[PDB]
């Protein structure tokens, strides 16, 4: 029962103020059952696209999340994933650098 | 149900021809047996047929198998009294012991016999312990006649059954009547039996 | 490969315990069981993939199944209905599809035993007439008085069973058809050549093998306790 | 040279509950879906029906279905005639497909997993174990190589309809698998400065800190991460001396930018 590693980043270079996409990447975990949330400023947002869940050469599973999302100087952004290998969710703040 | 078999029954002649069907939905179809159950008896398999479109044959029995169609068809040829019993089409969904069977209800089939040379009669037969007790015997009648069962229910008659002395190639037809408050000659007298019937004595 | 079942048939009372076995000498892993009912085909009840192992079939309620070896495997109805009256069948496999069938055991499970009655045989000589027109010798073995119809009739020359010549009633006819528990009656024709009835050194008999209760099912009545035993009628040839 | 990859993915949570999805990939690009909760395989792309006709196609996704439905009960079987040996919950993956060579060739493969672990494979004219499998799954192998009909069946999937289907998947989405996408690249620190690389197909990208004309052999490139629009994301991190970054440049390598490379100073 292995640990999901996870990856925030986004599609294009961040500017405040300007639209992009912001994905969350969250690889090597078994077994498959997972639940991924992206957050703005902690809370829960609508309009998630989930990619059809695959594996890797190694058996452990991965899963892409993406949404629309607009940068500014203030909001925070972040991925919490839950599941059966960690006693409470993990959480991963997108960095403003990725 | 997923295996439907025609006909539900059906009466043919010795020495004719029969088509028995099987139709299913059973998915997926990775054989179909056919069973014999003589009555009280158990199951002998007479072909197993495997193939998208096979044919298989045993004596005078043979078989086609469409998978496509999803029907299957066995053929008696020739039929003698002994296939006086009921068919059974089985469908079995693998390869392997993960499968499960499903099995059609069964066809009946009685064979009448042929009765080459009738000698019709009624005859008393005794008690071997008992002499002053008996039973009336009518034997030797040909297929066309009917057994009525008993009017007065203080006398008993069964109905026709025929019996088949193997070494002799000799077939025979008879009926059994008997009661306590009675003579042979007035025993069958509520069927329609042959003018030529003898009675002795 | 063969199986086999016992009992071959049996009558059971409504709440009695009934245990049909099914043995095995095939060493196969897996074994079935089936319930055969005039207007289906055979149904799944239970099934087994090894020792210990015991699977809920198409049709499991009411029954329990057991396989305390690979040779045997059990089934169990430990409150008997009058709905478990049915033809069951066992089989056996190994890893491959054919199921290999033993030969069926009766069962008729009656609200209650109390008409329970087994058969009077009596065994009737052939006509003297019938010889002379014939040269054949027609035997007929009558058992009457009986309830249930579960009966088994055959014919036994010198001691060894014999099948040719042989024809008995399909079904046992209902000596009082207006009562609900009639008994019944049976016959049965053994025709044989004249010179081998006319043989003194050959011995004729006529069997009646007729299930009823057993040793533990309990009895009240003064009359005596229809057990399921064997009647037969008798007779020597002569010229 | 690509490896064509049908991966599928079933939980078993109890003897009642099941799921099984898949996903197909010719090389990194997805070719098909099926979910659970579809009766039928779904195209990803335009050209995922190869160069198959409406018949051979139909034919083909009507053996899938009644594997689909014929697996999940096999499975929950198989853990009836092993029980207590083994329970549930329990996970089965298979990775099938072949991967195609030069002329006329490939090399087709069908890998069974088992919890997370391979132990199983389709090898010639029969199901085997693989090295390190315990001892009990001999009886399920004995089982699935009693099926004849399975066994022809899955060769003649892997030996001839597997090639054939995937030479036609290469003619018809030559496009998609030849395009050639830009990658965009931006830079931040936290020292420790990154080199963000993003947008690029296919794959093979280079990604170097410079000062000047010297590589910088402390430069760490992270893993290929994927974008939602079947492009690629890749970073490449520095560790230096505050005050130090004056000087310092990434550059991008990639066949997309036809000799012009991406050059970014802090
Ligand atoms: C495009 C080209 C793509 C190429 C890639 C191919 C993907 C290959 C993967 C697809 C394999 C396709 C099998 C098709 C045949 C099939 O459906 N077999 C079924 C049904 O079979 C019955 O019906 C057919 C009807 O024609 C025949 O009549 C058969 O005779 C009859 O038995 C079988 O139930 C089969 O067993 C399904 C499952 C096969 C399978 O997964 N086996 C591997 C699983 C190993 C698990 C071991 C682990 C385990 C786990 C838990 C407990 C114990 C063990
Ligand atoms: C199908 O091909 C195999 C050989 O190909 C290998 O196994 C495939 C399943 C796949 O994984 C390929 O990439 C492999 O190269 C044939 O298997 C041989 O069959 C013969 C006789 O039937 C037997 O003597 C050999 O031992 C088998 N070879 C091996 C390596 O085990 C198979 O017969 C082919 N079947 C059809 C229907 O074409
Ligand atoms: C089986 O598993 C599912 C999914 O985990 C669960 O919701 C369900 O309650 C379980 N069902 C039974 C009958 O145990
Ligand atoms: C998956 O599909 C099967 C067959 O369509 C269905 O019976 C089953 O309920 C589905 N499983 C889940 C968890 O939805
Ligand atoms: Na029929
Ligand atoms: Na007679
Ligand atoms: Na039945
Ligand atoms: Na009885
Ligand atoms: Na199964
Ligand atoms: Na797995
Ligand atoms: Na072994």
């Amino acid at each position: 029962q292995k640990t999901p590693q996870i990856q925030v980043y986004s599609r294009h270079p961040p500017e405040n103020g300007k639209p992009n996409i912001l994905n969350c990447y969250v690889t090597q975990f078994h077994p498959p059952h997972i639940e991924i949330q992206m957050l703005k400023n902690g809370k829960k947002i609508p309009k998630v696209e989930m990619s059809d869940m695959s594996f890797s050469k190694d058996w452990s599973f991965y899963i892409l999340a993406h949404t629309e999302f607009t940068p500014t100087e203030t909001d925070t952004y972040a991925c919490r994933v839950k599941h059966a290998s960690m006693a409470e969710p993990k959480t991963v703040y997108w960095d403003r650098d990725m | 149900t997923q295996v439907e078999q025609s006909p539900q029954s059906l009466v043919v002649r010795q020495g004719e021809n029969c088509v028995l069907q099987c139709n299913y939905s059973v998915t997926p179809d990775n054989h179909l047996r056919w069973f014999k159950q003589d009555t009280g008896k158990g199951l002998v398999s007479l072909t197993v047929l495997v193939d998208q479109k096979d044919k298989t044959s045993n004596g005078r029995y043979s078989a086609t198998l469409d998978k496509d169609a999803k029907h299957s068809t066995l053929h008696i040829t020739a039929t003698l009294l002994d296939d006086t019993a009921t068919y059974i089409c089985v469908v079995g969904d693998r390869g392997s012991a993960l499968g499960r069977l499903h099995f059609g209800a069964g066809t009946q089939l009685i064979v009448i016999p042929d009765i080459q040379n009738p000698d019709p009669a009624v005859y008393q037969l005794r008690d071997s312990k008992s002499s002053d007790k008996s039973v009336c015997l009518f034997t030797d009648f040909d297929s066309q006649t009917n057994v009525s069962q008993s009017k007065d229910s203080d006398v008993y008659i069964t109905d026709k059954c025929v019996l088949d002395m193997r070494s002799m190639d000799f077939k025979s037809n008879s009926a059994v009547a008997w009661s306590n408050k009675f003579a042979c000659a007035n025993a069958f007298n509520n069927s329609i039996i042959p003018e030529d019937t003898f009675f002795p004595s | 490969a063969a199986v086999t079942q016992s009992p071959r048939n049996k009558v059971a009372v409504t709440g009695g315990k009934v245990t049909l076995s099914c043995n095995q000498t095939n060493n196969h892993n897996n074994m079935y069981w089936y319930r055969q009912d005039t207007g289906h085909g055979l149904r799944l009840i239970h099934y087994s993939y090894g020792a210990g192992s015991t699977e809920k079939g198409d049709i499991p309620d009411g029954y329990k199944a057991s396989r305390p070896s690979q040779e045997n495997f059990s089934l169990i109805l430990e409150l008997a209905t009058p709905s478990q009256t049915s033809v069951y069948f066992c089989a056996s496999g190994d890893e491959g599809y054919t199921q290999y069938f033993g030969p069926g055991t009766r069962l008729l499970v009656l609200e209650d035993l109390r008409n329970v009655t087994p058969p009077k045989v009596s065994l009737f000589e052939p006509s003297k007439a019938e010889i002379s027109h014939t040269q054949k010798a027609t035997l007929v073995c009558l058992a009457t008085g009986f309830y249930p119809d579960h009966v088994e009739l055959s014919w036994w020359v010198n001691g060894k069973e014999v099948h040719s010549g042989v024809c008995t009633d399909p079904q046992p006819l209902k000596e009082q058809p207006a009562l609900n528990d009639s008994r019944y009656s049976l016959s049965s024709r053994l025709r044989v050549s004249a010179t081998f009835w006319q043989n003194p050194r050959n011995h004729f008999r006529c069997q009646v093998q007729f299930y009823g209760l057993s040793e533990n099912d309990e009895w009240t009545q003064d009359r005596a306790k229809p057990v399921t035993q064997i009647v037969s009628a008798e007779a020597w040839g002569r010229a | 040279n690509y490896t064509f990859r049908c991966l599928q993915m079933s939980s078993f949570a109890n003897r009642s509950w099941s799921r099984t999805d898949s996903v197909v990939w010719l090389g990194d690009l997805q070719t098909h879906r099926w979910s659970n909760d579809s009766a039928t395989i779904s195209f990803t792309k335009p050209w995922s029906q190869g160069k198959l006709s409406n018949q051979q196609w139909e034919k083909l996704q009507h053996m899938f279905q009644v594997y689909r439905v014929s697996f999940t009960r096999d499975i929950q079987e198989l853990v009836k005639m092993m029980s207590p040996k083994e329970d549930y919950p329990i996970e089965i993956q298979l990775s099938a497909g072949c991967e195609m060579y030069p002329g006329n060739a490939s090399e087709s493969f069908l890998h069974v997993a088992f919890q997370g672990k391979y132990v199983v494979r389709f090898w010639g004219t029969s199901w085997q174990t693989v090295p390190g499998a315990p001892s009990w799954l001999d009886l399920p192998i004995k089982v699935l190589n009693a099926d004849q009909g399975t066994s022809a069946t899955v060769q003649m999937l892997l030996n001839d309809t597997c090639p054939l289907f995937v030479r036609g998947l290469l003619e018809a989405g030559k496009s998609d698998l030849e395009k050639q996408e830009k990658p965009v690249a931006w830079l931040s620190s936290v020292r420790q400065l990154v080199c963000h690389v993003s947008g690029f197909y296919p794959k093979p990208v280079w990604v170097m800190w410079m000062r000047g004309d010297q590589e910088q052999q402390g430069t760490h490139r992270g893993d290929f991460l994927p974008n939602a629009d079947e492009t690629w994301y890749l970073q490449a991190t520095l560790d230096v001396e505050a005050g130090e970054e004056a000087g310092l440049a990434c550059r991008v390598k990639h066949s997309s930018l036809g000799g012009q490379d991406i050059i970014l100073y802090w």
